[PDB]
């Protein structure tokens, strides 16, 4: 509040932003992540157009701006942009200053090494932080309840990730680093529509689509039993009448797209369902560790939202793989936030002078100081 | 009709000059990989030449303290 | 009229794989000459090595008999 | 050639295949072992697509294909596919029928006992081969030489197998089976490459990975030292245009990988070194049985060919075991036929006789004939 | 073109004439390889004004007309749209797929449609993929001559083909599994 430097909390994603004042418990301020530009001319002298349109600005209003999209998973097309959108969160909202308080940021894993460095050199060159530190998405989601055996699957608009983080981290491959999450779900939507003759062409609606998905759309059970159904006209059709003027009845298109999650051979590719893959980071470690695995699993992450994720789960693992054990999958019920709540955490942490960054701490080792020390 | 006559001949000057040029080209690639190959061959034993001499230079050390 | 286009884009298109060609085949005779040179270079390196490790073979050879 | 039946050659793997014509010295057909689907649909028409497409018709056309991989250490995924991969070798190429002439296979040491008859049930009922067996690898290795006092180590792309048999076989455990070969390599890789941000993901680059990795990647001398040698850019940055178009400097890349055969505990595990196994081997025979072993250490495979490998062994094995006698490692330099070599002995001896199978032996004895008798 | 004809004062209306824009286009009106390094041609008056005195009566000297429609090709921009160039489009087809099928695709690249008979439309391909792409495989488009009727060239097989039998739809077919029957069983 006042005495003692009193650190921030953030986690900057590839789709939506979160971040707050100090010491909280939760995100208070949650823009989008958009940046386009006035393709049509601004009224060119009706402001001298610029600022992309960000923030709820931009979103309020997106008719007559060409979102274009800085960051797609790794690569960022652009960083001049991502120095005016981080001028505005500390600033516009929270009102305090980076110069006087840390910072704490999330890691996406297996992210180009020149990127690490490239974000530090922003903050200790220009916005002078003698004190932050950069770390990993699901380890945070982790130590926020009372048990130190846990396996966490962490994962949003960015990309999957099927962490087993219960008693350590890092042994032969077990992780995971998929490219299927949030936006990837947006995109293929739009795809599946034309079928139908419904094309939602530019990128402003793209993400129109994002707003009425997580409103009814929901993910299918059993595709077999569901499609006889359709014969049905209660279940099915679902009324939502376009906030412009047509309505759009989602019956067989709801549970369609998210069949794609089961069934990755519909975006080319050999990925095998979410629940092959769970095999695939229990088989590789100890026989004597799965037990209790399947007695605990951390499903993170506001996509786990559609109804019908969690009960296909034990659908499908209690198939292809031993059944003598608890079958159980710890689902959070507002498992979006679970970052955040271990956010808090680090950043008031003592411990975490053991890990974080000093400003000589930089020049001492060069710029790889950080992922060249810790992991 | 006569640019057509004249447009001709600058046509068949391009031709030649890029099969004479396509003629030496490859040549100089299958030349390039017979030499690459030598070149990391004797890459390989350079580097073999180079751990003898360390393992007898580190051998013959301890003959002469053993001789001593 | 048609008959000059044809021919006349064939001129632009002759002209156009001549000049990358020509480029590029010129940068690697360029290139088989350094390289050419890399291999002379590294070779009698690799002699010298060849030659030194044997004489090692011979002194670690009359040096343990020595010791015997 | 005509008179008598003459016998053929083969040697078959979990990732390559060896087999040629008959009487001959070494392999003239050296096929991959690659099956997959067209995901995608053919053409459908543009032939009735089937075929997953193999043999250099696959490899050279990857793209389109699925590589499913059917022999996975031990278990065959399935069975249907491996009867049209023989149904080319023997004709395709060779232009000789198996009904006719007898057959020779290796064996995979410690191997299903239902797998060795599963695959005679295929040759006896359909094939109908009249005589035919299967040998032991690193055994065919050996004799071929001049003397009979060495150990053998033999490995490629199934599994790694150190297997001390010089005047014998079999007698306490000394021999060791190692998931750690070929294959194992090829998708280790992979995953270090996420570092650095290059993601080869789906199986079909997977493969390119292994193509690129026998022309420049070589084994670390010493880690240590050559982690300060990376402030240099000659001996680390190397030079590799993808034949698609983006340049892999492949520098402190090449030498990473290798590490893991010599620190099995980055793909967890407790195995340790080969120069561990090595004494695991030799301190379980007899005492005085081990002056003449390090005289003579065998070590075949054509994965013994990475720039690094055979120097280290002397380093290594010098320090922590006995120092007094001839430390010598006898390295085949083209150590990969070695196994082809002794095949080619096998099918030619008489005494043979002595070993083999007959038809009618097959049904006195039942299915297990084979490994129920033999070793 | 008739919304860009404006700017000259040539304004043509009713949707008739808006058909003749169509016929007098297929035979003069050509594509721009470089539009900036045209634009500084248009001092000179030799390949710029083109003739073709209107049927009716009144000549209309196309120069700067021609290879400025073309240009809205590679630049959807022109159009109120997000979409690139045809040009990257095509990078948007191949990075999906796998890695190991490109080298063989840029080998072959099948351009049909009489609509790619405009004078400039093949040797800027071979400008724009050959920048941002790999770069050590065969570039090489198949533009077909008459590439219009390639459709037509197939069309006359499908309906000689037996194997077609297990594609088409037969009269009673329509009826067992409703009108579906085509779209819900082929593709
Ligand atoms: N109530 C909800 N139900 C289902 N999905 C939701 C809900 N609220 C948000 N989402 C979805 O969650 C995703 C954003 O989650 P978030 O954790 O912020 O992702 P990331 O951090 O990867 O950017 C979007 O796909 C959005 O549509
Ligand atoms: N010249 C070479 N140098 C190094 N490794 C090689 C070379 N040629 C082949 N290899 C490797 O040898 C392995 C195949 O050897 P092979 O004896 O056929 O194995 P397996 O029988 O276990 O299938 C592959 O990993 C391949 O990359
Ligand atoms: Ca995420
Ligand atoms: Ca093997």
């Amino acid at each position: 509040d006042e005495d003692e430097t009193t650190a921030l909390v953030c986690d900057n994603g590839s789709g939506l932003v979160k971040a707050g004042f100090a010491g909280d418990d939760a995100p208070r301020a949650v823009f989008p992540s958009i940046v386009g530009r006035p393709r049509h001319q601004g009224v060119m002298v009706g402001m001298g157009q610029k600022d992309s349109y960000v923030g709820d600005e931009a979103q309020s209003k997106r008719g007559i701006l060409t979102l274009k999209y800085p960051i797609e998973h790794g690569i960022i097309t652009n960083w001049d942009d991502m120095e005016k959108i981080w001028h505005h969160t500390f600033y516009n909202e929270l009102r305090v200053a980076p110069e006087e308080h840390p910072t704490l940021l999330t890691e996406a894993p297996l992210n180009p090494k020149a990127n690490r460095e490239k974000m530090t050199q922003i903050m200790f060159e220009t916005f002078n932080v003698p004190a932050m530190y950069v770390a990993i998405q699901a380890v945070l989601s982790l130590y926020a309840s009372g048990r130190t055996t846990g396996i966490v699957l962490d994962s949003g608009d960015g990309v999957t990730h099927n962490v087993p983080i219960y008693e350590g981290y890092a042994l032969p491959h077990a992780i995971m680093r998929l490219d299927l999450a949030g936006r990837d779900l947006t995109d293929y939507l739009m795809k599946i529509l034309t079928e139908r003759g419904y094309s939602f062409v530019t990128t402003a609606e793209r993400e129109i689509v994002r707003d009425i998905k997580e409103k009814l759309c929901y993910v299918a059970l059993d595709f077999e039993n569901e499609m006889a159904t359709a014969a049905s006209s209660s279940s099915l059709e679902k009324s939502y009448e376009l906030p412009d003027g047509q309505v759009i009845t989602i019956g067989n298109e709801r549970f369609r797209c998210p069949e794609t999650l089961f069934q990755p051979s519909f975006i080319g590719m050999e990925s095998a369902g979410i629940h092959e893959t769970t095999y695939n980071s229990i088989m590789k470690c100890d026989i004597d560790i799965r037990k209790d695995l399947y007695a605990n699993n951390v499903m993170s992450g506001g996509t786990t939202m559609y109804p019908g994720i969690a009960d296909r789960m034990q659908k499908e693992i209690t198939a292809l793989a031993p059944s003598t054990m608890k079958i159980k999958i710890i689902a959070p019920p507002e498992r979006k936030y679970s970052v955040w709540i271990g956010g808090s955490i680090l950043a008031s942490l003592s411990t975490f002078q053991q890990m974080w960054i000093t400003k000589q701490e930089y020049d001492e080792a060069g710029p790889s100081i950080v992922h060249r020390k810790c992991f | 009709a006569r640019k057509l006559v004249i447009i001709e001949s600058d046509l068949e000057r391009a031709e030649e000059r890029a099969e004479l040029s396509e003629g030496k080209c490859a040549e100089l690639e299958e030349e390039l990989k017979t030499v690459t190959n030598n070149l990391k061959s004797l890459e390989a034993q350079a580097e073999k030449y180079s751990q003898k001499e360390d393992k007898y230079e580190e051998e013959i050390k301890v003959l002469s303290d053993k001789l001593k």
